[PDB]
């Protein structure tokens, strides 16, 4: 029971200033150092800086200087990442961790963090549709499925298979950016006796555009 | 035989945080309402333990007042009463003055 | 900065064996290193924060060591919930510097993938759009390869390949090429293949269907 | 906005027990290897709370030291070493000699 | 997690005493008074005495005056009670409870007690006898099947069905006196469907002769 | 000694009723009184231990009132939990006195025992010994009768009569009449019988078995 709490998700136009939240809560947020670190897809992480909430001491790294300005609320047990100006070179994942030092500085506990994307593209909603196997064949001892969404903006997009009650033997495969736009698929892999007999439905959610609808499986 | 204990356990129970502590039933702080007190000491909730810089005190931010069922010993006639006390609910570090 | 080097990335092994993950320094950081776990979702987690001490919830498995510039962690008997690529950060001075991910993935018998081709579903034909999906569901290892055959001829442009990370379960990858077209291209053309090369056929794996249907 | 705790609740804490207590470290108590010790202080389970019966006191029967990792801040070279503090096992209600 | 132990079966002589067991564990034994009651088959509970662990000071019961004797272990962290010249009227169930203060007589947690009997009989092995339903007669919608262990000594007996899985619907009847010796019956009811195609088991344990054997029920 | 006085033991009472207990004292025990609850397995734990102040774990439905001299235990809301006998205990001066345990019996709608009977099984017959067993098993309120006929002419030596206590599950009743008799008697007979009387029919619900097999 001592965790922090990150948005996942966040969005903005280049140019533009977010301010990350990092709420503490199960702690003393008050005693222990919290630092900031820089995640780009695959590549290793970059630390930014730490803030004591104690005493409101300051500290960043030299390259993201003026590039990060860190605050805390005692009143609300959050700290805050304050990042300017914002490129194509900031589109990276930004984690919040807690240390306990004035030397060792070991981050014992970090939060989900925070997956930044910055591009003025139109967010768009997707389009779903049902993968349905291939006219007359082929069977038998196991068929599979699978789903599409095509064309959405911008991350994340939650996907389960019959409101998360069938998890067993199924493959979300991450998105990728093409022409622009995400395309995302997922596959399930039943007995022949499982489908068409009970009807298997795909359920698509982009919170971002609010609009999401589940698309039933029939051959 | 024995065993050593993790710094990061060690730490964690150390910094400022609100804490089980045992307070003395005195009749400088509970006036007359008998001899003795059963049980003569009580636990309440408060703010014990170190800041990790020299600096930096250890101060409940806010405070919230109990009340317990406590024994009264009366040789009139022995009755089970009510008395109060001051409870913290959260602590923080403040540097010095 | 006080470089930190993790001088791997690549390392696969088998259930059950002493796996040693290592790291150099510029300097002496005077037993000042602490061990990272990045679980493929994200989630950071310390495992070793000195030379050889564990945090609250660690199994014993997992054993620090190295002490002056070169520190190592070892991992005595690996198993399917220790998939993640793991950090190493020096404490001794600020900032505090991370090195490169060591992706640790886990050794199994050489599976051969199933092939399922999907034609463009009716709701999507209706838009304007097609859109063939053809799966590729378990395999390992990850190193797959994917050819779309439209009438025989190669296409190229359109195709999506998106890979799954390592599996906890039974440590399968897998892989699902989107192939995007136009309508009025799609109804030109009749019979397409999705051929499919691994290493564990050197005849490659096709699933193919005709646009009537055959 | 109110709870009033249960006499039971009351006594059950307050009997002689092993419980958690806030220990500051001083140069007087463990000595001197550095300058000051990160956390300035520790928990251990000592021998706290009070008897029913006035004229007993709250003793330890067993106790057992246990180390615990601390960091100690040393100029030549800033380590997280080792120390040593008594910790009690359980306590007995012994009337007061 | 604090709880006392005592136990619950007890067979002694007339003329005899007994050294009753009150064993504590999960709090600190000598801060809290040991009391100990009688209880005859349906009737009030009698005070005998209670003892403080703590110092050494004991009070009796003006009627148990020289009949119990209760004593105090630090080690071990148990309680005792000397039962003095036992007669056929002390034939009675014997708890231990703890209280707190002086004022209050408050006992709060106590033992599962211990049925202390006293006869000087004979003990004996019970027979078991698997008790059919009926030779071709009564099937509608359930059946019941019965069991019977006559002529065992003494107390207790531990009886359940088929390993005491079968927890549903079940029927132990408590034991009787019947020629100076114990006759206990049980049943189960089970659908008309479920015997004899599952086979059912009446298992008998009467510990005190420490033969022990189950019978299979058959038509 | 102070006699602590209960006035009742009997009561039964409907689920979800306003359910009462009192209790008296000699003299004035100044608020000092403690209700406990006897399971029906002999299982002691104490709801209310002063006026009307909780024990832990004890539902709010048990409400304790009573200043002086008279004081009692009620519940709120009966359930099905709340199967036990309810004892007073004084703690003024020693002796700790305790009162009448007080039955608490839940009443239901009146229902008809299940009757049964069973020959003595052979396992019995070849050890010299017959014993007949008239289960009746599940029924309202616990006022039974049983009669026992072998070939038309009642038998009162040799029947055990044992009753079960109240049923946690569904409020049943039931008992077992267990006639034992001897084989070199039991040979000489033919038809037996086990007669049940209750409110529930004025005819008693007789089951029969010939010696001879039906």
């Amino acid at each position: 029971q001592v965790q922090l709490q990150q948005p996942g998700t966040e969005l903005v136009k280049p140019g533009a200033s977010v301010k990350l939240s990092c709420k503490a809560s199960g702690y003393t947020f008050t005693g222990f150092w919290i630092h900031w670190v820089k995640q780009r897809p695959g590549q290793g992480l970059e630390w930014i800086g730490h803030i004591n909430p104690g005493n409101g001491g300051t500290n960043y790294n030299e390259k993201f200087k003026r590039m990060a300005t860190l605050t805390v609320d005692k009143s609300s047990s959050t700290a805050y990442m304050q990042l300017s100006s914002l490129t194509s070179e900031d589109s990276a994942v930004y984690y919040c961790a807690r240390s306990y030092s004035n030397y060792v500085r070991a981050m014992d506990y970090w939060g989900q963090g925070t997956s930044v994307t910055v591009s003025s593209a139109k967010t768009t909603a997707p389009s779903v549709y049902p993968l349905v196997p291939v006219c007359g064949g082929t069977t038998g001892s196991s068929v599979t499925l699978g789903c599409l969404v095509k064309g959405y903006f911008p991350e994340p997009v939650t996907l389960t298979w019959n409101s998360g009650s069938l998890s067993s033997g199924v493959h979300t495969f991450p998105a990728l950016l093409q022409s622009g736009l995400y395309t995302l698929s997922s596959s399930v892999t039943v007995t022949s006796n499982t489908w068409p007999s009970q009807t298997i439905t795909c359920n698509v959610a982009h919170p971002a555009s609010s609009t999401k609808v589940d698309k039933k499986i029939e051959p | 035989q024995r065993k050593v204990v993790s710094w990061i356990d060690v730490y964690t129970r150390a910094t400022c945080q609100p804490r089980e502590v045992v307070v003395p039933l005195t009749v400088e702080l509970m006036g007359t309402v008998a001899k003795q007190l059963v049980p003569s000491c009580v636990t309440v909730q408060r703010c014990g333990g170190c800041c990790p810089d020299d600096g930096l005190e250890c101060v409940p931010t806010g405070q919230h007042q109990v009340r317990m069922q406590i024994l009264m010993i009366r040789y009139p006639s022995s009755q089970l009463g009510e008395m109060s006390l001051e409870e913290h609910s959260q602590c923080e570090c403040r540097p010095k003055k | 900065e006080i470089q930190m080097t993790q001088t791997t990335s690549s390392l696969s092994a088998s259930l059950g064996d002493r796996v040693t993950i290592s790291c150099r320094a510029s300097q002496d950081i005077s037993n000042f290193l602490n061990w990272y776990q990045q679980k493929p979702d994200g989630t950071v987690k310390l495992l070793i924060y000195y030379t050889s001490t564990l945090h609250s919830g660690v199994p014993s498995r997992f054993s620090g060591s190295g002490s002056g510039t070169d520190y190592s962690l070892t991992i005595s008997n690996l198993e399917q919930e220790d998939i993640a690529t793991y950090f190493c950060q020096q404490g001794k001075t600020l900032p505090p510097t991370f090195g490169g991910g060591t992706k640790l993935e886990i050794k199994r018998a050489d599976a051969a993938p199933t092939v399922s081709i999907f034609p463009p579903s009716s709701e999507q034909l209706t838009s304007g759009g097609a859109s063939v999906v053809c799966f590729l569901n378990n395999f390992y290892p990850k190193e797959i390869n994917v050819k779309w055959k439209i009438d025989g001829s190669e296409r190229q442009n359109g195709v999506l390949d998106s890979w799954t990370e390592q599996d906890s379960k039974d440590s399968t990858y897998s892989m699902s090429s989107t192939l995007t077209l136009t309508k009025d291209e799609y109804e030109r053309h009749n019979s397409y293949t999705c051929e499919a090369t691994h290493k564990t056929s050197t005849s490659p794996i096709v699933k193919s269907f005709n646009r009537n249907e055959c």
